[PDB]
């Protein structure tokens, strides 16, 4: 209701204010220690993600069943796009946390993780070359939440169209021509296909490595959702 | 499930 | 020389490059088993792959790439491409998937194979989604070409920029189709977004499908062709 | 590489 009535700038500002904080890791090593830091970090990020999702316009209008479904489907995608976003200004490096900056060689510590790291780094470099803006990023992340699990179905689609309008608004405001607007919009959304791909592959390893390190109860239930 | 009650706030 | 094409010429080239609808080797003299069902799908996919390869060569800009780059894109996107073709020809068949004119299956027949009904439901939902949006054939061939060029582009430079130029051209072509169809400017970027967001679901279905195709091979359900083996061995991996 | 061969023929 209210989400459908928001203006383009109101959409942007609402998503900007809803942005979760950048958390630190416990970092002060091995494969157990590497996975331990990542999982501990991800688990704390999941808590903020849940409360962030509730602040995404139109999300609370959905049933608790659908809200659960959407987050179960998109949680790793959301974590990953957050990771590549803050890793933008650090070429060849992944900024999991301000005190946890890892290069691809440190991804060889865990079996099969270097392949995912490379895909994430390539995504980050792609964001860098496109000069992805913060206002665009928050639109992409909200799209991922609402799309990756989709009168309820039509409501989700109406909100999605609004975010599309918001993206186009940002590009028009940036001075881009009409042809440039469509092209950049297409470019951004096709990256979500790669983000989906990385999440599917990452998930495939996570419910394999799930027994290496202590996985939290919430994390396990999110993992179980993809099985 | 945990996710359920975390959303229910 | 793909960047010199107009929108209409892009569409015409893509329409003319379309692969034929093949038939399955379905034998109605015997009942379905997990193996027999998987055998039909495997055999069909294998024959479609050969036509896909020749179709890919007719996609503007694809032959400009090195053989190693052409191999990578096809290895990454082959199942996505098969699936979007399946959901496209299943549009006018609610509740059913048209693998072939002589192979039209519903979700209950998908239960014959372990873990396939989940993918079948997704494929059905995607086909229904296309039907609801009234997807046009001109739009479909654009989407299928985008999948070929995009899906493996992030896992590659010089010709990396070439691909993105061709992809921008296909974007221009899609908008052109929607404008010619009389859609308002706002409706054009909304529909563009809607179609492209569906590609993420197609990636998803492919990943899930590939995952089970490992296990079917690892349980020796049906013999896979050497080509199909190598396509599967590109994904493949890795858990 | 069979795919490689087919892309040439
Ligand atoms: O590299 S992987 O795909 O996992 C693996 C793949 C192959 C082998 C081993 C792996 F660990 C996964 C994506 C990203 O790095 C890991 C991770 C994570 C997430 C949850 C979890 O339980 C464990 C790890 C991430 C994260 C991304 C963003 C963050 O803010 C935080 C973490
Ligand atoms: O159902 S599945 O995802 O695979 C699974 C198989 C068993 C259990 C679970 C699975 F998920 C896969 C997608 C679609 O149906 C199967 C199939 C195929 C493809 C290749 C192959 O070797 C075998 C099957 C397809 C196809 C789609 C379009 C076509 O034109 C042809 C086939």
């Amino acid at each position: 209701s209210l989400a459908l009535s928001l203006t383009a700038d109101q959409m942007v500002s609402a998503l900007l204010d809803a942005e979760p904080p950048i958390l630190y890791s416990e970092y002060d090593f091995s494969e157990a220690s590497m996975m331990g830091l990542l999982t501990n970090l991800a688990d704390r990020e999941l808590v903020h993600m849940i409360n962030w999702a509730k602040r995404v316009p139109g999300f609370v209008d959905l049933t608790l069943h659908d809200q659960v479904h959407l987050l179960e489907c998109a949680w790793l995608e959301i974590l990953m796009i957050g990771l590549v976003w803050r890793s933008m200004e650090h070429p060849g490096k992944l900024l999991f946390a301000p005190n946890l900056l890892l290069d691809r060689n440190q991804g060889k510590c865990v079996e099969g993780m270097v392949e995912i790291f490379d895909m994430l780094l390539a995504t980050s470099s792609r964001f860098r070359m496109m000069n992805l803006q913060g206002e665009e990023f928050v639109c992409l992340k909200s799209i991922i939440l609402l799309n990756s699990g989709v009168e309820e179905k039509d409501h989700i689609h109406r909100v999605l169209d609004k975010i599309t309008d918001t993206l186009i608004h940002l590009m028009a405001k940036a001075g881009l021509t009409l042809q440039q607007q469509h092209q950049r919009l297409a470019q951004l959304l096709l990256i979500l296909s790669h983000i989906r791909h990385m999440s599917n592959k990452g998930m495939e390893h996570l419910y394999s490595m799930k027994n290496v390190v202590p996985l939290s109860d919430l994390l396990l239930e999110m993992l179980d959702a993809h099985r | 499930k945990i996710l359920h009650r975390l959303l229910q706030d």
